[PDB]
């Protein structure tokens, strides 16, 4: 009476282990545990989304509007929330686009599932309901698609691609940020029209180097690349035309020492006199074959000796440090050189082509530039990103990664296959999925119905973040789709969507003239991985933890 | 089921800070206003300085937005935005670092009551980002395309708010000559490297056409060499001139004892052969990054050849550009043409420290002055004041743009913003006018430190812009307000553009934030 | 969910609460079932103060030992209500609740709801009452035969002590209810018998006394211990004044008034005692072999003992409250408080009164009454624990023989009713079902749970329970076809079936009533319990 028996036969397992079954409203608590961090994602979707401060134990801060990025640093206790972390991590790695959606959709599927489990629907039927809804959802995304790119390189078409992507992360001004990406995409692409070759594009080609100071308007697009290096011997503006040559060596510019106990041995004074001059003549003789080929800059892979440096700057050969593997490989793609570890003569076919190598003051420190010209184009271009706050450089840099990741979406599938944005793609599926529930019989119809209700969060979120009342903006938009397709062809009610700024009522003046669209490849895997996030959380009825 | 407790699963870790509510973003603004209060009275020439002592008991005296926030280890996340823009403004321009901070804090302090109202975050950011585009274009019209009259006036204003402002009559005459030695498109900052000399008075400084570096070591034959050469010749070395191992190894087998005497004499033979090649070319001054042994310096000491060592690579690079020579890491490849020359040489006693002076070159790329002072903070303040002024006259050569100082730029931009807000769109009229009066914080505090009443000043500025078209600003000497063009006070426009862009970027960064997460 | 309301709370729900209820019942069963039957073991309740006590009744074992588990508290409270109203059968209650929860939990694990299981117990309980009222037998107690009361008392007292002490003590129980009887009013009081704790020769040397025995002796030596004819006189007011209710004080004017005011208190003592002396010589003056004893509840003045000592008056003091009712029943007197009215009619009578000096105290023995309506039992023993052991034996044996007079019906023991009730609760054809395939699960569980009583007796004796019950099963198979009503039992000496009526083992009717009713109710409510909780403010 004074004390319970405190759960007998509990010594089967350790004291730290705990069980968590579906009963006792614990599945409702797991939905509430998702609801804690899901509401943090509400104020971070859209162009009016607000970034987030995350102070780690080390003190490294990253300020951001992207889900997949923010969830990396937060240490999570609940395992069901970690499914959303790895689900968004999969979204960032594969497609690099549509991570908030993975978070906001899969969290709302668990929200509407709170009503379904409370009604009395078995968990097995819930998974069958969303799977049958998923097959119809992915089917209709291919049907209501409009428009295509059909050209890899164009000035006006890239404005339709990059601009709606970076509009979520650090909107700012539209033109100054979009032109930096569309100019850099055209440099790296192998155009090669009327040849029948397979296109190819690498995410690691376009890379952004962060430099403090300046303003966002002063950002330029560099053909080549840049490091924060200092030439050792001398600096040269290189005002001499008639382009220079480039030779890349991965080994250090020094005498190849013996790997096993390299030690001097001098038996008599005759070897003592010649050993000091032998190293000078040997290093000089190797530079003669290198210098006669007309090379004026050599990129070293490791530490360079002083004696080798004395003969390099004699003939005015520039030295560059790249003490890492990937930093040396990225530079060969610009000039198109084939490195060889030997210290002999570079082959003439393997020598690279760089016209000028300038050294100027940008951020107060010494930097080396490798700008090419219109002739003999190169790939793996960089973007000089100027800003005042280092935290803003980090989020804008990842926005270029999201934009570069969106360019990857054009290579693998047959084309662009753009969709209407601004909630139009979500609100259209609500009517189609609702009609699909009426066609199918059985107790799964409520699962199909709640699956459509979960898609309202995109227009509800954009209306809440835009400082508008969602009770008036949302049903005003339903009137455009409650007047369904009459007998006249070429109906233009599909482009109606929400609006962040402007006219009252809100149905946007089309997403058309506005030139904002969404990618099909992002919506396919996002709805697939979001449904898998809700499937794995709803399919499990018992959870076991340890130590907490 | 495995335990009677059944602990409730917390979402985040234990100890994580709080979350959404009322007052989260307001605390970040109040945190910035707190840091902004410390840098508030340091504005203008009639301001003050801030004394800080960190945990390591290192005393420092300064009035620079970058230096004050650098020593203070700021742990608050939103407050470090002011640290970033100060370093960003200090790294590029090097002046007005404060005017960037006391301005961003006013925009965030002015955004405080709008956030208390039902105004969203994006509406406030759209106002500043649309207004700053017109401020940059308006400053281009305020700035002039001046080319006539051929530096002197720009340096006097950059030295304000710190020590050498009153001594501008002597320091500006030689500071203008520092950048004229540098040619176009190079602008090397390491050539303007200046060192510390604890001891002396700042008035006894002088201009030097070359370098002056500390020896940092007393050699055995240092006094034997002459201190005065009429026609010296400089040659830079890199080989180590002493008896030691040759190339990173030491192993010598000897079988016969007769050859054991010869191998030792060979080492004595080659080391003098290494020194004799330096002697035959007539190099009077010898310099090397690596140490120089007692054997070499005594060989040079007999026949009147000065030598020195224990110098850094940054100092060596300044020696080459001053004398116009080159680096030679081998004694056999020495030729007469690569030797640098100057007018004369004289080692002088400076603060109980010896310095090797070079001066009188026909073409010198280097300006390096010795900073002597009483305390270690006096020589430090003279360095930072010159380092901020030298950047202004440096970039003045890059482009010739001049705007009126004394808070005159903020008032002229604010009047057109009030006209632009009066015309259109209704809703943003409050935001732009709020940005207008918030932009006037620079002349606001500039007169409060002077002891004058702000109401009589600010009422005189607004109603007198018609005849004071653009060059209308404050004057501290006559205790009145007049035209700044007659007073010859000038300031470039690059401080103004980077200040508004950095301040607009700073306030818009955390204005798009309504959260704070702190693990552990 | 409960942690959100109170973090310091706990809850076991729907599988952990069921194991707690069954394991606590089986744990209470495994410890306390060993006392069942004559071959049971003795327990030593050794508390922190070193008090030793031997007993086999489950009531006093659970009363001294505080119960920590919440389930066993409910079973201990059931044994309290069983021992309170009846005073026997506590070991059968805990075994039935333990077996009912065991047999029920066997079916709950098979996927059966607890509701229909408890519904079958109630129908099985009501079916047992329709079996019990036909199974009982009626006897005529007007003859007041001693042989039937002895063997009925021997059946109850064999489960407390060994055989040789039971034969000595079993006439003491039958002698307790000799004169206490009323045919018309049907009133029979159990508290009139007086249990005295004293150390004497041995437990096996006790004896029955017809009259009353008080624990108070004569204070003065001069009064005679032997009195051949005594007239009792009941007093209740204190002859020695303890305190005056109204505050007062004797303020004397001079030294001569000091002894007079001391004599003022002597007058009020002599005033009420003069009527006592006048009461003595009113009957007959100078009558040898005729004493006069006084029994007072409150104290007596030691100054007044000299007055009682001169006239040879036995005076006792500090008597008990319940003894005032016992004096008039034994001696035939009349209770009085004051001394205003006195007469020889109100006085009782006694044939022999004597005292004995045992240790540092003296016990008054009043015997040889004409028609006493009460008696007493001296609990002699060789120690402290034998007094409590024999006291519990008499207090448990008085109820078994007293119920024979309260209701003439009596059930044969030796597990006869539990064995016979098992077959009757096998197949309820169309009598009382209520539903198809639902109630019958509880009928089977209730029938199998009742047969643990005869098996527990065999486990204490040290034989196999299934073997000795097989011949009992084979006996009753042919008894129905032989056309002869026969009751079978369980003999623990040889391990073979037997006849209770022939040998002499019986059980009271009210024991099996409250035991089955109390066990079925507690077994039902514990099965209905699906969650245990705790909450409060420390
Ligand atoms: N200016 C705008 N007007 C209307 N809708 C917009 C605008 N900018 C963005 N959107 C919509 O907001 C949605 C936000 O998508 P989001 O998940 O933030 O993309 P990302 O994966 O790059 O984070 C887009 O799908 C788009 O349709
Ligand atoms: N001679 C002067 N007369 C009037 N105002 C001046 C003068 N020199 C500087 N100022 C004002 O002082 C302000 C701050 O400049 P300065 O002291 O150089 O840097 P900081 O912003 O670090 O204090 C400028 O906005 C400028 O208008
Ligand atoms: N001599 C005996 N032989 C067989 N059974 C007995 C004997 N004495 C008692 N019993 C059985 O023991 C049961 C309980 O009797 P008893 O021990 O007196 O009560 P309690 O168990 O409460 O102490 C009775 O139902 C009876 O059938
Ligand atoms: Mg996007
Ligand atoms: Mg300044
Ligand atoms: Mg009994």
């Amino acid at each position: 009476s004074l004390r319970l028996p405190q759960n007998p036969n509990a010594g089967l397992f350790k004291q730290g282990y705990n069980s968590y079954s579906n009963a006792d409203g614990q599945i409702i608590k797991s939905i509430a545990a998702i609801r804690e961090l899901h509401q943090m994602c509400l104020t971070s979707m859209g162009p009016c989304g607000r970034n987030k401060i995350i102070v780690n134990h080390l003190g490294k801060i990253i300020i951001t509007n992207d889900a997949a990025t923010m969830l990396r640093e937060l240490d999570i206790v609940h395992p069901a929330v970690k499914v959303l972390v790895m689900a968004t991590e999969q979204q960032k790695i594969d497609m690099g686009d549509g991570t908030n959606l993975v978070m906001i959709l899969a969290g709302e599927l668990l929200n509407v599932s709170e009503k379904l489990i409370s009604m009395g629907l078995s968990a097995v039927e819930i998974i069958q309901g969303y799977n049958m809804a998923r097959k119809f959802t992915l089917k209709e995304l291919d049907e209501m698609v409009v428009g295509e790119i059909t050209d890899k390189n164009d000035k006006n078409e890239l404005l339709k691609m990059i601009k709606p992507v970076i509009s979520s992360k650090k909107y700012g001004s539209e033109d100054i940020l979009s032109e930096l990406v569309s100019e850099a995409v055209s440099h790296v692409l192998p155009v090669a029209q009327q040849a029948g070759e397979i296109p190819y594009f690498n995410v690691d080609s376009i890379r952004v180097v962060k430099i403090m100071g300046g303003s966002l308007s002063n950002s330029t697009v560099i053909k080549g690349m840049v490091f924060n290096r200092e030439p050792e011997g001398h600096v040269k503006s290189l005002s001499e035309d008639k382009k220079h040559k480039v030779a890349v060596f991965t080994c250090p510019l020094d005498i190849a020492n013996t790997e096993t106990k390299g030690t001097v041995l001098l038996h008599n004074a005759q070897e003592m006199l010649d050993f000091s001059k032998g190293e000078e003549k040997q290093i000089d003789a190797m530079m003669k074959e290198i210098a006669d080929m007309g090379v004026e800059c050599i990129v070293a892979g490791a530490g360079v000796g002083e004696l080798a440096l004395h003969y390099l700057n004699r003939y005015g050969i520039l030295v560059l440090k790249v003490p890492s593997k990937f930093e040396l490989r990225r530079l060969c793609r610009v000039c198109g050189a084939t490195p060889l570890p030997r210290l002999g003569a570079p082959t003439p076919e393997e020598l690279g082509l760089v016209e000028t190598v300038k050294t100027m003051e940008i951020g107060g420190d010494r930097v080396t530039v490798f700008k090419q010209e219109q002739g003999e184009i190169s790939r793996t271009s960089t973007i000089i990103l100027r800003g005042a706050t280092q935290n803003n450089l980090d989020d804008i840099e990842r926005a270029i990664d999201d934009g570069v990741a969106a360019v990857k979406g054009l290579m693998k599938p047959s084309g662009g296959k753009l969709l209407p944005g601004a909630g139009a793609t979500e609100i259209e599926l609500i009517s189609r999925i609702t009609k699909y529930g009426e066609r199918t019989p059985g107790l799964l119809q409520l699962a199909i119905k709640q699956f459509a209700v979960a898609f309202e969060v995109v227009p509800r979120t954009l209306a809440e973040t835009a400082g508008l009342d969602v009770n008036e903006v949302l049903p005003n938009l339903y009137a455009a789709h409650n007047v369904t397709e009459p007998g006249a062809v070429k109906t233009d009610h599909l482009y109606k969507g929400v609006d962040i700024d402007g006219e009252s009522d809100e149905g946007v003046k089309d997403i058309r003239e506005e030139n904002i669209y969404d990618m099909l490849a992002t919506k396919k895997f996002a709805i697939n991985v979001a449904t898998e996030a809700a499937t794995t959380v709803l399919s499990i009825d018992q959870i076991i933890m340890a130590k907490k | 089921n495995f335990g009677s407790q059944t602990p409730t699963i917390v979402v985040l870790k234990e100890g994580t800070d709080a979350s959404q509510g009322k007052g989260q973003i307001i605390s970040n603004i109040n945190a910035c206003v707190a840091v902004q209060e410390a840098l508030k009275p340091t504005l203008g020439p009639l301001g003050s300085d801030i004394l800080i002592v960190t945990s390591n008991q290192k005393t420092t005296i300064s009035n620079d937005g970058a230096t004050i926030l650098k020593l203070l280890d700021v742990v608050h996340p939103a407050a470090k935005t002011l640290v970033d823009i100060s370093r960003a403004q200090d790294a590029e321009v090097g002046d007005g670092t404060t005017s960037v901070t006391i301005l961003a804090g006013e925009l965030m302090k002015e955004a405080k009551p709008f956030l208390e109202e039902g105004i969203s975050s994006h509406l406030i950011m759209k106002g500043y980002r649309k207004a700053v585009s017109l401020a940059v274009e308006k400053i281009n019209e305020l700035a002039v395309d001046i080319t006539s009259e051929k530096l002197e006036r720009c340096a006097r204003t950059a030295m304000s708010s710190k020590l050498i402002h009153n001594n501008a009559d002597f320091f500006v005459k030689m500071c203008v000559d520092a950048v004229l030695s540098l040619d176009r498109n190079d602008l090397d900052d390491k050539l303007i490297g200046i060192k510390k000399i604890p001891g002396g008075a700042m008035e006894e400084s002088l201009f030097i056409n070359g370098v002056a570096f500390k020896k940092t070591f007393s050699y055995a034959g240092f006094e034997q060499q002459p201190k005065k050469f009429n026609n010296p010749k400089i040659l830079s070395l890199n080989v180590e001139l002493e008896l030691k191992a040759e190339k990173d190894n030491a192993e010598v087998r000897v079988e016969h004892v007769e050859d054991y005497q010869a191998i030792v004499d060979a080492e004595w033979q080659l080391i003098f052969e290494k020194l004799r090649q330096v002697e035959e070319t007539g190099a009077n001054i010898v310099l090397s990054k690596l140490p120089i042994g007692d054997l070499a310096t005594q060989f040079f000491a007999d026949r009147n050849i000065f030598c020195a060592g224990r110098v850094s690579a940054d100092d060596m690079n300044r020696v080459i550009q001053a004398v116009g020579g080159s680096i030679q890491s081998t004694t056999s490849d020495i030729k007469p043409e690569h030797l640098g020359t100057c007018a004369l040489f004289e080692e002088m006693q400076i603060g109980s420290e010896r310095y090797n002076l070079f001066q009188g070159c026909p073409q010198a790329k280097t300006c390096t002055l010795l900073l002597r002072g009483g305390a270690e903070q006096v020589i430090a303040e003279v360095e930072r004041s010159l380092h901020d002024a030298i950047m202004i006259v440096k970039r003045a050569l890059q482009n010739k743009l001049i705007v009126a100082g004394g808070g005159a730029t903020e008032m002229e931009v604010s009047k057109c913003l009030r006209d632009y807000s009066k015309t259109i769109a209704g809703k943003q009229q409050m935001i732009i006018n709020a940005f207008a009066k918030a932009l006037e914080v620079i002349p606001r505090q500039l007169c409060e430190n002077a002891g004058f009443d702000a109401i009589e000043i600010l009422n005189k500025l607004r109603l007198a812009h018609s005849k004071g078209e653009k060059w209308y600003g404050v004057v501290f000497e006559t205790e009145n307000i007049g035209d700044n063009f007659a007073k010859f006070v000038w300031e470039p426009a690059l401080v103004k553009i980077n200040a508004l862009n950095s301040a607009t970027e700073a306030t818009n960064l955390i204005l798009s934030v309504d959260e704070t997460i702190t693990n552990k | 969910s409960l942690q959100l309301l109170n973090p310091k709370a706990e809850s076991l729900r729907r599988d952990a609460a069921l194991k707690v209820n069954v394991t606590s019942a089986e744990g209470l069963q495994s410890v306390l079932e060993t006392n069942l039957g004559p071959k049971g073991t003795l327990k030593m309740l050794v508390d922190g103060a070193g008090n030793i006590k031997l007993t086999k009744d489950g009531k006093v074992l659970l009363t001294e030992m505080q119960i920590q588990s919440p389930t066993a508290v409910l079973i201990a409270r059931a044994a309290a209500a069983q021992d309170e109203i009846t005073g026997d059968g506590t070991t059968t209650v805990v075994c039935l609740v333990g077996e009912l929860l065991r047999q029920a939990h066997r079916f709950i694990q098979e996927g059966v709801h607890p509701r229909i299981i408890t519904d079958g117990f109630e129908i099985a309980r009501k079916e047992s009452m329709k079996f019990l009222d036909e199974f009982k037998i009626s006897k005529t107690n007007l003859s007041n035969d001693r042989e039937f009361l002895l063997q009925v008392a021997r059946s109850s007292l064999l489960t407390k002590v060994d055989a040789d002490l039971t034969e000595v003590l079993t006439p003491i129980v039958t002698d307790a209810v000799l004169s206490v009887y009323d045919a018309q009013a049907d009133n029979l009081d159990l508290h009139m018998v007086e249990i005295m704790q004293m150390q004497h020769l041995s437990p096996k040397d006790t004896t029955f006394i017809k009259g009353l025995v008080l624990d108070h002796g004569g204070r003065h030596p001069d009064m005679p211990t032997r009195v051949k004819n005594a007239y009792v006189l009941i007093l209740n007011v204190s002859l020695e004044y303890e305190k005056t209710e109204v505050n007062s004080g004797f303020f004397y004017s001079s030294a001569d008034q000091r002894d007079k005011l001391a004599a003022s208190e002597r007058k009020f003592v002599d005033a009420k005692l003069k009527k006592i002396i006048d009461l003595k010589n009113e009957v007959c003056g100078m009558d040898p072999d005729k004493g006069f004893v006084i029994i007072n509840q409150k104290g007596i003045d030691p100054m007044s003992l000299d007055v009682f000592a001169k006239h040879n008056i036995l005076a006792l003091r500090r008597a008990k409250r319940r003894n005032m009712e016992r004096l008039q029943l034994v001696t035939g007197g009349e209770a009085q408080n004051s001394v205003e009215d006195l007469s020889p009619q109100i006085l009782g009578f006694s044939g022999l009164v004597y005292q004995e000096t045992i240790g540092e105290e003296k016990f008054t023995y009043v015997t040889e009454n004409t028609d006493p309506k009460s008696c007493t039992i001296l609990i002699k023993g060789s120690t402290h624990y034998a007094l409590a052991q024999t006291k519990d034996a008499v207090r448990d044996g008085l109820r078994a023989v007293a119920n024979v007079l309260k209701d003439k019906n009596i059930i044969p023991g030796a597990g006869a009713f539990y064995i016979a009730l098992s077959r009757y609760l096998r197949s309820a054809n169309m009598n009382k079902l209520g539903a198809k395939g639902k109630t019958k699960t509880g009928i089977e569980a209730f029938a199998e749970a009742l047969l643990v009583i005869p098996k527990t007796l065999v486990k204490n004796s040290g034989f196999d329970p299934l073997d000795v019950l097989a011949m009992v099963e084979d006996e009753l198979d042919d008894a129905q076809d032989s056309d002869e009503t026969r009751y079978v039992g369980v003999d623990l000496n040889i391990g073979d079936s037997c006849d209770p009526t022939i040998e002499g083992i019986w059980d009271s009717y009210r024991v099996l009533r409250n035991a089955i009713t109390g066990a079925t109710g507690i077994a039902s409510n514990l099965l209905l319990c699906d969650e245990l909780l705790r909450a409060g403010r420390s």
